[PDB]
């Protein structure tokens, strides 16, 4: 919920 | 300061005027989607553009490793006796239409997101941490307890009650406590379902930044201008364009000088940016780390828990350290990267210093000796007839789910591929290609996982708190391999404990934690990167540095 698929 | 062989600052010789335009764009292929409020705004290309108006009201300053500092519009201050964060916003701090900012502005940024009426995305568990905030978000409650005001809604200061404490609540980012201010006097009778497409939270917003949007252009553009009620120092710009660019039109856009500055550009067009006269391109340190995994177990979803259970020589830690040894990670970033990807020693990105140290090896180096010597005493032995090594009479062989995405994807992996032949392991892409993104991500993350690939490769854009339970826990259902090792839970409960709300202690345990996970080796390092700017020679006071907090102010022109 804080990092992101990127 | 060096990013890299970049600077992350243009140190123009030139000194500013007083006034002009700067021509700011964002590089997408989608139009930005306009949302002033940060709880409801789900489009990352203009969350960026909200820059200048005060990034969707953010409160807090940092410094360059995003902990907490005095001096923004607001502070921030944690006691762990009462287990209260206090937030105090300054006397002067005031929307764009000189109202004041108050008590329950902030308060009401935690209603837009929790009360599922405004239908933001946003809400996580980290919040349920909150004393009566879960009760406010299933409708159970009608207020927020835990939320309360010494001096009134009218007046400066929140006080947030947790349940717990977190060492994490010193860095922005963390997620127990929220960031931002939302115009409760604006708003508050506009109905909540009807609150994200109001003009009064897309073209016709209030702000708390150093410039306001005088005009929005739905999914193309905001003009800035001087924001009078702003309680820092007055801009020195008369007024900022931002637009957005298509990734086709960006170098084009570069070269006729359409634009001062584009963000967003991506390392495919660096070299076509590299020789255009006229423009100093800066670099800074990303919040990024890519990773291999290995496929260890499966992920039980009703008792949340990853459990270590597949059959695979991947259980065999010198096969795990040799498949890294092996790989060419330097020599694939010197042939392809341009300097943008540099090859990770460690699973948290450098530009956290405070939880990270160079000093920290890992698999940054090929090491072929290392990796057939370690393959060798672990029973693995080579083939006279076929190059590849055999224990117990079964040949070490591996499916490789790879994945489209790098410019040379493609080339990557079958380099990889040539370099685990190398050390005897034979190696086969998943269903002889490379996976598309959406395919890939079903197959990491449905439970209970799958058992038809051996290794694959995930990347991550890390938030401003670098938590690692999210990702790794025994817990978590993004722990794509499904490694459950006690060492490793220790080393994550130890960064989270009371223990290190003490930075000293808390940098040493992120390097413990990291030292055991690349001797371990359930994940390898793969790569840091580099993000770039281009910025037009004419621009003063440009800089990357994650801890220049006025630049908006501070940037000028020269002509």
């Amino acid at each position: 919920a804080a990092s992101a698929s990127a | 300061l060096k990013a890299g062989n970049f600077d992350v600052a243009y140190q123009n010789p030139d000194k500013a005027i007083k006034g002009g335009n700067l021509k700011v764009a964002y590089q997408s292929d989608s139009p930005m989607k306009a949302q002033w409020l940060s709880g409801l705004s789900n489009d990352a290309t203009f969350a960026t553009m909200s820059g200048p108006g005060g990034g969707q009201d953010g409160l807090f300053f940092t410094d360059s490793g995003f902990k907490f500092i005095k001096g923004g519009a607001a502070d921030v201050a944690l006691d762990k006796e009462s287990k209260t964060a206090t937030i105090t916003l300054r006397k002067d701090l005031k929307w764009s239409d000189g109202s004041e900012v108050t008590a329950k502005d902030y308060e009401f940024t935690y209603e837009t997101i929790a009360n599922p009426a405004y239908g933001s995305d946003r809400w996580t568990d980290s919040l349920a941490n909150i004393v009566g905030l879960s009760d406010y978000h299933t409708g159970k409650a009608k207020t927020i307890s835990g939320i309360t005001f010494p001096d009134g809604e009218n007046g400066k200061v929140i006080k947030v009650q947790f349940k717990e404490m977190k060492p994490g609540m010193t860095q922005s980012g963390n997620g127990y406590f929220l960031e931002t201010v939302a115009p409760y006097q604006y708003l508050k009778d506009v109905a909540p379902k009807d609150l994200a497409s109001s003009p009064k939270t897309t073209t016709k917003p209030l702000v708390t930044g150093p410039f306001k949007p005088e005009n929005v252009v739905a999914g193309e553009s905001i003009k800035y201008v001087p924001n009078p009620y702003y309680w820092g120092e007055k801009p020195k710009l008369n007024s900022i364009t931002y637009e957005v660019v298509s990734t086709a039109k960006s170098v084009a856009a570069l070269s006729s000088s359409k634009y001062d500055i584009i963000n967003g550009m991506v390392s495919s067009q660096y070299k076509q940016v590299k020789n255009l006269k006229g423009y100093k391109v800066l670099g800074q340190q990303a919040m990024y780390i890519s990773l291999m995994y290995y496929n260890l177990g499966h992920y039980d979803a009703k008792n949340s828990i990853n459990v270590q259970d597949r059959k695979t020589p991947l259980q065999d830690q010198n096969v795990r350290q040799a498949i890294g040894y092996a790989r060419n990670v330097a020599e694939v970033d010197n042939k392809f990267s341009n300097g943008l990807s540099t090859p990770a020693n460690s699973l948290i990105p450098p530009i956290f210093k405070q939880f990270t140290s160079s000093s920290v090896k890992g698999y940054e180096k090929q090491d072929l000796d290392k990796a057939n010597k370690l393959l060798d005493e672990d029973g693995w032995k080579l083939n006279k007839s076929t190059g590849y090594r055999e224990k117990d009479g079964k040949e070490l062989s591996l499916v490789y789910a790879a994945r489209v995405g790098d410019a040379n994807a493609e080339t990557i992996a079958q380099n990889y591929i040539q370099q685990w032949k190398k050390i005897g392991v034979k190696v086969s892409l998943y269903n002889g290609k490379l996976m598309e993104f959406n395919s890939w991500v079903d197959h990491m993350t449905t439970p209970p996982g799958a058992n038809d690939w051996d290794i694959t490769d995930g990347s991550w854009s890390l938030a401003s708190e670098p938590s690692q339970q999210d990702l790794f826990s025994a817990a978590a259902p993004y722990n794509f391999g499904h490694f459950n090792d006690s060492e490793i839970t220790k080393d994550l409960n130890d960064i989270d404990s009371a223990k290190s709300e003490n930075p000293t202690y808390r940098k040493a345990a992120f390097v413990k934690y990291q030292e055991d996970m690349n001797k371990k080796a359930y994940v390898i390092p793969t790569n840091f990167m580099l993000n770039y700017t281009p910025v037009n020679k004419r621009v003063v006071g440009m800089t990357l540095d994650y801890g220049a907090m006025n630049t908006w102010s501070e940037i000028g022109v020269s002509s």
